[PDB]
């Protein structure tokens, strides 16, 4: 009964899913200004 | 490191380009959210 | 501004005219005649032997003479890498300037050459191994790709060496691969003394050598 | 075109019309009276597999054919690789819904497809990115919708690595094995590549191509190019001189005539069929042929002349051996070997201990019974033993020797052939006082007897028939021998000739003579 062994592994990015369209607020934030102001 | 660099820092980009503009973006909610309140 | 004797290959004599026959004749001779005969350029040559007679000094040295552009090394195994298909997004970047050439300058481009250091480490015989992943299958089949596919690419030269000719698949090694195969081996009386001259001209250029010897 | 060669390929014009016959009929025939969505092609690297998808490509008024060079679909991201494999029949989908069944035909190129289908992706893939991505493609190709204007042709250099399940119908239909050419077909494409040379005379008229074309075996079409490729180099070069600068005539360039003798010189030295060669070695067993230096070796051939005639003419009598008897250093294997030569028969072998060193018992057995057990299928055949004594390793102290050879060389020496057959065995050994003790010289029907030189005539005969001595040396070696006896063996003979041509020509016949004597004997 031959036995006994080891394997190598790899990976995978998985979080594909975009971030930064949702991140520019900022011209909201410019216009509540502009109110303020 | 050539190739390995390149991938390396394109990788840890995004996820700091993930973790820090939704900080940023919570952090315009706040002040927003400040600013309104203030004006009443 | 070349010439045999600033090669310092010696006792090499035989394989580098077999070489220049084999390889350099169709560029050098006129575009007419070669034209009129329709043949096709050599795209490969092949290296071994027991460790050490003239293999990376042969191909540094046939690299360093031609007036192409700068050669591209490859150091071993460092296309592998730990993400899925990845291995093949950099086996293609070496062979991407030659294709825009291609496609810009028509039939006149200059000439790319890769060296391919210790060849056998990345392209061994497909399904060998029993290990838990397949990368090296993939790498392989890429490769055979790429280097002669359907669309015809004929401004490339590729250099492979090796200690173990038997490991590489039989079909890298068809004529219109890697074709040209030689054997590099231990000199003999007449190899020695020029390999002797070869590395004792500067001492006896300012008499530091006894003439005792 | 139809022409199956205008396309400059040769050797597979069945398959070529093969594939007329069964891709394109459906679409050749009239739509009036009223197909293949899956080609699969295989074969050695080397055979003209591209070649014939562009020629299909080209061949039929459609679309671009697209393609994908190997696995260009994986990615590292999630999702990536089904929104690349579907982006490829958008337009196959369009034309369909546009143009129901008068949709325009579509092609997709899929070169080493090895690289995707494979028995499901390894464990450690993190993921089913193999198993998902074949999975997506059987279903787009295989999926409920059903269309009629796509072809997808796979291309592969080892086909057992094909996963099966794309194998059944409806997703691969037609297969094509893509073999070595023939002799007709290396002609053809030794014409078909020298052409361009016959155009303009510059090919030697001393070229037989029928030469060339018997000479090359097992050849692709690939290591033909290379033959040519190398003779054209070899030619091109002998006009250049490149060893202080690179330097050419200009002037005695025009000539340039491709010689038969640089065809010779690229196949002999840098070419290589990448096949094995079989190998024959039986005329090593007769090495200085056969002189008739007395009466007995025309009566030994007779001998084994009317056993044969027996065995090819007999009716209840299938199998029938001999037993050839002689002292040692006699010619035993040289007269056994050129009997069976002078039989003629279909199937002639021989079985000798030169091949079998450091074997034990069973190996031993075993390559005899193979020997014999091929031997059971020709019509008529004949097998040799010789040196029976070494095949059964015996030594006189003890003595000692193998029990499991002896039994089956007794089991095998009465067992008669299948319904119909011929067998004939000879054996050959010197020492016959143990063979009767082991009750091994019943088994044989008959033995014939091999002797030795006897007679000084006979000594004298056979030195004529070397030619070595002359005159004086002749006369004396008569004088010295016309009345003494003579008991030497041919081969001993030859050794003392040998043996007795290195000193200087006044001491020669002296040195022979007293060799002969002291190698001399009676029995
Ligand atoms: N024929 C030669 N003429 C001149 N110098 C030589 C010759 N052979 C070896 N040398 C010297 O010895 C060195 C041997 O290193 P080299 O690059 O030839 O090794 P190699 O054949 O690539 O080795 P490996 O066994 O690792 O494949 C050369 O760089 C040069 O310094
Ligand atoms: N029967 C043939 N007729 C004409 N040329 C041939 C023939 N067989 C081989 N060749 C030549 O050999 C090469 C054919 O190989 P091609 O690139 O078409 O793919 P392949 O043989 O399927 O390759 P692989 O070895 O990668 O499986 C071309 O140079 C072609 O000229
Ligand atoms: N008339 C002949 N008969 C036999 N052998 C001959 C004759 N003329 C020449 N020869 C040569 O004599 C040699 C015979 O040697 P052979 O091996 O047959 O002898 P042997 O008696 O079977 O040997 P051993 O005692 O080793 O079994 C061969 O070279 C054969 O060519």
């Amino acid at each position: 009964a031959s036995g006994i062994i080891m394997d190598s592994s790899i990976s995978k990015q998985a979080l594909s899913e975009i971030e930064t369209r949702h991140s520019e607020i900022i011209k909201l934030e410019n216009s509540i200004r502009e109110l303020h102001d | 490191m050539a190739e390995d660099a390149d991938m390396r820092n394109e990788l840890e980009e995004m996820q700091r380009r993930a973790d820090q503009l939704a900080d940023e973006s919570l952090e315009s909610t706040r002040r927003m959210l400040q600013l309104v309140e203030e004006s009443k | 501004d070349w010439n045999f004797e600033k090669m310092g290959i010696g006792g090499l004599d035989k394989e580098f005219s077999d070489i220049f026959r084999r390889a350099f004749a169709s560029r050098v001779f006129p575009p007419e005649i070669v034209e009129q005969m329709g043949c096709k350029h050599v795209k490969g040559i092949l290296l071994y032997g027991p460790p050490g007679c003239g293999k990376t000094l042969l191909a540094r040295q046939i690299g360093k003479m031609l007036n192409a552009r700068e050669p591209k090394v490859v150091n071993g195994p460092e296309i592998l890498n730990k993400y899925v298909g990845e291995s093949e997004a950099n086996i293609r970047k070496l062979f991407a300037d030659a294709e825009e050439e291609q496609r810009r300058l028509g039939a006149n481009s200059g000439l790319h050459i890769i060296i391919f250091d210790e060849i056998d480490a990345i392209c061994k015989q497909r399904g060998s191994m029993a290990g838990s992943t397949g990368v090296h299958d993939t790498v392989v089949n890429q490769l055979l790709s790429k280097i002669d596919g359907v669309e015809q690419l004929n401004n490339i030269l590729v250099i492979g060496m090796t200690n173990r000719p038997d490991l590489i698949d039989e079909a890298l090694l068809r004529p219109g691969r890697l074709e040209v195969k030689m054997e590099i081996g231990l000199p003999d009386e007449k190899g020695r003394l020029q390999i002797l001259h070869i590395h004792t001209a500067r001492m006896r250029g300012h008499q530091l050598l006894s003439a005792d010897v | 075109d139809w022409n199956f060669e205008k396309m400059g390929i040769g050797g597979l014009d069945k398959e070529f019309s093969d594939i007329f016959r069964r891709a394109f009929a459906s679409r050749v025939f009239p739509p009036e009276i009223v197909h293949v969505k899956g080609i699969l092609l295989y074969g050695p690297p080397g055979c003209g597999k591209t070649l014939l998808a562009r020629q299909i490509g080209k061949m039929l008024n459609a679309r671009e054919p697209k393609v994908v060079n190997g696995p260009e679909i994986l990615n590292k991201y999630v999702g990536e690789s089904e929104a690349n494999i579907r982006k490829l029949f958008a337009d196959a989908e369009e034309e369909q819904r546009r143009l129901g069944a008068n949709s325009g035909l579509h092609i997709i190129i899929f070169d080493e497809i090895d690289a995707i289908c494979k028995q499901r992706g390894s464990m450690a893939g993190s993921t089913g990115v193999h198993d998902t991505v074949v999975n997506q493609l059987l279903s787009k190709i295989d999926g409920v919708e059903q269309l009629n204007n796509i072809l997808v042709i796979g291309m592969t250099n080892r086909p057992d690595l094909i996963d099966e399940a794309l194998l059944r119908p409806g997703r691969l239909e037609v297969k094509m094995e893509i073999g070595l050419p023939d002799e007709k077909g290396r002609l053809q494409i030794l014409h078909i590549h020298t052409a361009r040379m016959r155009g303009h005379q510059l090919l030697s008229a001393d070229v037989d191509i029928k030469e060339l074309a018997v000479e090359t075996k097992n050849f692709s079409g690939a290591e033909l190019e290379g033959l040519v490729r190398a003779a054209q180099s070899t030619a091109m070069n002998r006009h250049i001189k490149a060893s202080t600068k690179v330097e050419v005539d200009m002037e005695k360039a025009e000539s340039l005539q491709v010689t038969r003798g640089d065809f010779l010189a690229s196949l002999e030295n840098d070419i290589k069929p990448a096949f094995g060669t079989n190998q024959e070695d039986y005329a090593s067993y007769i090495m200085n042929g056969i002189i008739k230096w007395g009466d007995p070796v025309t009566r030994v051939l007779d001998d084994g002349e009317l056993l044969v005639q027996q065995t090819k003419n007999s009716d209840r009598t299938p199998l029938v051996s001999v037993l050839l008897e002689g002292p040692p250093h006699s010619g035993k294997t040289a007269l056994a070997a050129k009997i069976a030569e002078e039989s003629n028969f279909p199937f002639i072998k021989i079985c000798s201990p030169d091949k079998m060193i450091g074997f034990s018992e069973t190996a031993k057995c075993q390559a005899m019974k193979k020997i014999f057990d091929d031997a059971y299928k020709s019509q008529l055949s004949c097998v040799v033993v010789d040196d029976i004594e070494r095949l059964l390793d015996y030594v006189p102290i003890g003595p000692r020797f193998s029990n499991l050879v002896l039994q089956a060389l007794l089991v095998l020496l009465k067992k008669a052939p299948p319904q119909g057959r011929k067998l004939l065995i000879i054996g050959t050994t010197s020492r016959k006082d143990v063979l009767q003790e082991m009750e091994m010289l019943n088994a044989f029907s008959t033995t014939i007897h091999v002797p030795n030189i006897a007679t000084g005539e006979q000594l004298l005969e056979a030195l004529e028939l070397l030619g070595n001595f002359k005159d004086k040396e002749r006369t004396t070696i008569a004088q010295q021998v016309k009345g003494k006896k003579v008991w030497i063996g041919i081969k001993k003979l030859l050794m003392l000739i040998e043996m007795s041509l290195q000193m200087d020509p006044e001491y020669r016949v002296r040195k022979f003579l007293a060799l002969l004597r002291e190698e001399g004997a009676s029995p």
